[PDB]
RNA sequence: GGCCGGGAACUCAAAGGAGACUGCCAGUGAUAAACUGGAGGAAGGUGGGGAUGACGUCAAGUCAUCAUGGCCCUUACGACCAGGGCUACACACGUGCUACAAUGGCGCAUACAAAGAGAAGCGACCUCGCGAGAGCAAGCGGACCUCAUAAAGUGCGUCGUAGUCCGGAUUGGAGUCUGCAACUCGACUCCAUGAAGUCGGAAUCGCUAGUAAUCGUGGAUCAGAAUGCCACGGUGAAUACGU
């Protein structure tokens, strides 16, 4: 019921991120569902790149977006003690729905 | 008896299932003649059958939803064909020989900036 | 309208980005405001400084900037008072405690940013620009780096007409993402103009 | 074509016509908002208004109850 | 057969029978016949005379061919009497909206034959 | 083509039974994109021949085309320096799908009624080459039989 | 409903139970039918939305 | 573009933001579905004091070093070769081109 | 009501990789290169597509994204605010949207997508309004909530080639929403009207397969304002004899 949801951008930074919360709550608590993940996130934008004419210059960029949910199953009082002021992933947003 | 196929004709999603024995066309809980019984295409959810015999020996209760009208009716013979796994030593050699096991790859083009429906340019004379 | 920037292109894959934290749309602005204008000041007081990339990774409620300079000894002056006088014009602008991480390099020579104020910093005294680059560019030949293609724009030579070279050494990948190659561009306006430079250095592989 | 629950009129277009009334036919008045509407209150009103050069003069019947000051006031000069 | 005097009824259905008058269009020729309970397929064939006067009374409440001809046009002639920019924009042969008329406004313009 | 000498790709077959020969006129046939509606019109327009006879459908159609096959066609060649029309002599393979285009317009021409009857007469009438459809393929013949110079 | 039961939103609060003790945030959500507050604490820089009871946090 | 238009955005953003930002219902609600008597007439006759250049209606997004009006994009704040700006050079986390 | 258990089979969800190279077989050909058939496979010859635009030409465009040498204004060409104009109109072209009907206009019954946007905002139910939508109000800073009832299709019919039950411009009347403000100058819904035109001359534009074609929708901008545009999805060809 406790959900521990984590959001960024990439994968391949987000990757040691699942690795580092479930092993050491593991070592604390050792109570949890499992990485679930969510579907990756697009926000593609055409954009007009000639400085005042032409409108075909439209070059493709898009800033990715990707969602990973941890869920532990049960309120443990020592995995949310050890891991709480405590996140490798930098440059993250972090979302402990307790 | 209790196995498994998959078809998934342009943005269609299946689940094929084969049963034997009984004779019915069942498409997700949908009968024979009501949801397609007078659609075109009636024999495409039965295509490549005709050199077995299924429809005295064998019923199937398929589930395909997603893509189109056609996809989910390309879906259920594409799904089939990686269903025909019982007689597989009768079925796996004809279905390539008969080209059916193919995903037939028409996808969908996507839109290159500048060509309208993504191969389509606009209308341009010398002047 | 030609010459993508190899950069732009292979920022992740290869080669880590310039900037690297979440925002939600709303906070968008915010983070990016902050982000310009000081590295204008930082552009301001560590011009010669001797610096290559400023990587700013603000996490949520946090800010660090990761200044990549060769002579950190001017950087922090005597005793490091220097590197919070970086810190007390910035934490009272952005409103976060914005620590400061000045990473440096071993080898200043071999950097896209440096070669290129090199001959700009050598510019305002008309110097032949040819022999200014080439002995940068045969120091960074020689030590390791296998390819560079290197640039100056202008109107050079008190020129008054268009005019621009290269100087080809090496391998020069535009068509390969894979390899590793660098550039940087910063500009020289005086009483005569505004002469500009650009380059290509190309590091390795896989 | 606005709304029905209000039309608008500026505050200077409003003490103009509670002048009008008390003391009547001296000159023709001066405004600048083309937009302020026409309510029934306004009657044989000789206002002069603001096209964007000079100001044109206006007279008022009692159709104008939802019309604009500036369909008699026009802009576009042809010719 | 004596619909608003002289338009007629030519032996259509009967939903097409009101649409052909003037003055009248979508929904209120669906309303006329469900207010007669007479249905729509229905032709004049089986439309006779003792249902024309419940026609009449019902279609007596509104403005007809002859009457909308004259109010349409006093509400222009009012229009000219006010003789402003809705007032002169008619007469001069141009379209009066927020319409594009530099080049495609053809209907006050008419044919290009000059 | 120039150089890439490709040949035609396969053709979805009839679902009432499994030719590629009744096929060829379905795609034709069809417009826009919409097989669906366009079939359905063809199949009732099946239903106008097959109770106007009552024969056969693979044969009570195939006479209708095979007595209107033209054994020969025009198209411009390059001998000299002008234009000049060759009389042609068509593949039986290439006489049947350029034949069903005379007809895929005979049903746009001459409306009756609607299009599964502006189909129906015109269809009717080829199997007794009088029609107004093989009227315009011997007229060709007529300017291909004024030229035959090529042996 | 009474200062701490009465979350607002962006009212600061304070946690005084569970890892969340000693440490002070926001309620940006609260929920009087489930009696729970949404807020988040600064933990490590980055807001940490967690759900507090009226009881479990105090009003700040 | 100009100094002076950047000029105007900062007196924009003070005097819409002193009233039409978090004062909403003076502005707003006050002429729903209640009475036609003039009080609520009286209600906009005082919207007529306050600056017309405060409204939200005024709101023109801008680019904030250089003020450029058309071509603009909000997910960024920014004028649409800032985007590039910080495409090429980084500047914006996850920002890569989109390689579809 | 996959709604409540159960399950880790399975669609889907998302990662590090496995998978393709003319590897193998035969003819031909200079034992080479190499084309293309046979095989299995998810795919067969750079599997479909995108991204990357060499040296350079137009000394092609932009000083109005920004920078910047001279030049001039620097009681003005700089600055401020309240209206108009950019929305002007005999005529011409360009690129788009709509019909010129029956494969169709229309009414009822019923079928099936992927991509993505969302907080001084997006809006489930409920009550009424011909309708459009107003008031009231959950959820939701999001695979859970909403936007969001996708249409052509199909079935029963209904009408029979007429400027027509085709078509939608124009214009008058009454309003819905936005916002200081809808005259000049928004959009939409509805009431009313219903002109041109029944495949368009010389000439010329697109296109090698889910391409063509037709039907439907979201998004960026943004108080409001798309037939534009960037993306998505539905059904589904002809023909490349030859240079």
């Amino acid at each position: 019921r406790i959900r521990i949801r984590l959001k960024a951008f990439d994968h391949r930074l987000i990757d040691q991120a699942t690795a580092e919360i479930v092993e050491t709550a593991k070592r604390t608590g050792a109570q949890v569902r499992g990485p679930i993940p969510l579907p990756t996130r697009k926000e593609r934008f055409t954009v007009l790149i000639s400085p005042h004419v032409n409108k075909d210059a439209r070059d493709q960029y898009e800033i990715r977006t990707h969602l990973r949910l941890v869920d532990i199953v049960e309120p443990t009082e020592k995995t949310v003690d050890a891991l709480m002021r405590l996140d490798l992933a930098a440059g993250v947003d972090v979302q402990i729905s307790l | 008896n209790q196995y498994y196929g998959t078809g998934r004709r342009k943005s269609s999603a299946a689940r094929v299932f084969i049963k034997p024995g009984n004779g019915k066309i069942v498409i997700n809980q949908r009968s024979l003649e009501q949801y397609f019984g007078r659609e075109t295409a009636r024999m495409v959810v039965r295509q490549p059958l005709e050199l077995v015999d299924m429809v005295e020996k064998l019923d199937l209760y398929i589930t395909v939803k997603g893509g189109g009208i056609s996809g989910q009716a390309g879906a259920i013979r594409h799904g089939i064909t990686r269903a025909l796994m019982e007689y597989d030593e009768s079925l796996r050699s004809e279905l390539r020989k008969a080209g059916f096991v193919t995903r037939d790859a028409r996808q969908v083009e996507r839109k290159k900036v500048g060509l309208r429906k993504a191969r389509r340019r606009p209308q341009f004379s010398k002047r | 309208g030609q010459k993508v920037h190899p950069n732009g292109i292979r920022l992740g894959i290869v080669k880590p980005w310039n900037s690297t934290w979440f925002a939600n749309t709303k906070e968008f602005a915010d983070n990016l405001d902050s982000d310009f204008k000081v590295r204008q000041y930082l552009t301001k007081e560590l011009a010669k400084a001797s610096v290559s990339r400023i990587v700013i990774e603000r996490p949520a409620k946090s800010i660090r900037v990761t200044i990549h300079t060769a002579r950190p000894g001017i950087v922090i002056g005597k005793k490091g008072e220097d590197v919070e006088k970086l810190r007390k014009v910035v934490a009272d602008i952005a409103g976060v405690p914005a620590q400061i991480n000045i990473a440096e390099v071993r080898k200043p020579e071999l950097d896209a940013k440096l070669v290129a104020d090199s001959i700009t910093s050598q510019l305002e005294r008309r110097v032949m620009f040819r022999r200014a680059m080439k002995r940068a560019v045969q120091n960074a030949m020689r030590l390791g780096a296998k390819g560079i293609k290197v640039e100056v724009s202008g109107r050079l030579g008190g020129a008054e007409i268009a005019r621009t070279e290269w100087y080809r050494e090496g391998r020069v990948p535009l068509h390969t993402l894979r390899a590793d190659i660098d550039y940087n561009t910063s500009e020289a306006h005086t009483t005569y103009g505004v002469i500009g430079v650009k380059v290509w250095i190309f590091k390795g592989e896989i | 074509r606005s709304l029905k629950k209000g039309p608008f009129i500026d505050l200077h277009l409003l003490k103009k016509v509670e002048k009008a009334v008390e003391s009547g036919d001296k000159k023709p008045l001066r405004t600048w908002s083309r937009r302020s509407t026409i309510f029934p209150n306004m009657i044989g009103l000789t206002i002069a208004v603001h096209n964007g050069r000079q100001h044109v003069p206006v007279f008022v019947t009692d159709e104008m109850v939802g019309h604009k000051l500036g369909e008699f006031a026009p802009t576009r000069t042809y010719r | 057969a004596r619909i608003a005097g002289i338009n007629i009824p030519d032996h259509k259905h009967a939903v097409i029978a009101l649409t052909s008058i003037y003055g009248v269009g979508k929904t209120r020729s669906k309303a006329i016949l469900a207010a007669a309970g007479i249905a729509e397929d229905v032709k004049i064939s089986e439309l006779s005379e003792g249902q024309i006067d419940t026609l009449r009374d019902e279609v007596a409440k509104f403005v007809v061919e002859g009457d909308l001809r004259r109010e349409i046009s006093m509400s222009i002639k009012r229009l000219m009497d006010l003789g402003c920019y809705r007032g002169l924009r008619h007469r001069r042969g141009l379209p009066v909206r927020g319409q594009r008329t530099k080049t495609n406004a053809r209907t006050r313009k008419g044919p290009r034959k000059p | 083509p120039r150089r890439r000498v490709i040949g035609q790709r396969k053709i979805l077959p009839d679902p009432k039974f499994g030719s590629e020969l009744l096929a060829k006129f379905v795609n034709i046939l069809m417009v826009d994109g919409k097989k669906s509606t366009a079939e359905s019109i063809v199949y009732s327009a099946l239903e106008t021949l097959a109770q106007r006879s009552g024969k056969s459908e693979l044969e009570a159609f195939e006479v209708a085309l095979e007595n209107v096959r033209p054994t020969v066609e025009v198209k411009s060649r390059r001998v000299g320096g002008s234009t000049y029309q060759v009389p042609v002599e068509v593949r039986p393979v290439r006489r049947n799908a350029l034949a069903m285009r005379w007809i895929v317009e005979a049903a746009r021409k001459r409306g009756d009624k609607s299009m599964a009857l502006r189909l129906a007469n015109e269809l009717s009438d080829a199997a007794e080459n009088k029609g107004t459809a093989v009227k315009k393929r011997e007229d060709v013949h007529r300017m291909a039989e004024a030229n035959k110079a090529f042996a | 409903p009474r200062p701490k039961t009465l979350f607002e939103p962006g009212e600061m609060v304070r946690v005084n139970d569970g890892p969340f003790a000693d440490f002070n945030g926001v309620v940006e959500e609260v929920d009087y039918e489930k009696s729970r507050l949404k807020v988040s604490v600064s933990i490590f820089g980055r807001a940490t939305p967690v759900e507090l009871d009226f009881s479990q946090v105090e009003k700040a | 573009a100009k100094q002076s238009m950047k000029a105007r955005e900062v007196k924009r953003v003070a005097l819409a933001d002193k009233y039409f930002a978090k004062r909403a219902e003076l502005k707003a609600i006050i002429s729903d579905v209640n009475a036609s008597d003039e009080d609520r007439w009286n209600a906009v006759l005082k919207l007529q004091t306050l600056p017309r250049d405060s409204s939200p209606s005024r709101q023109r997004n801008r680019c904030r070093q250089t003020g450029r009006p058309h071509g603009f994009l909000r997910k960024f704040g920014l004028s649409r070769i800032k985007v590039r700006e910080a495409a090429m050079r980084g500047e914006i986390p996850g920002l890569k081109k989109a390689s579809w």
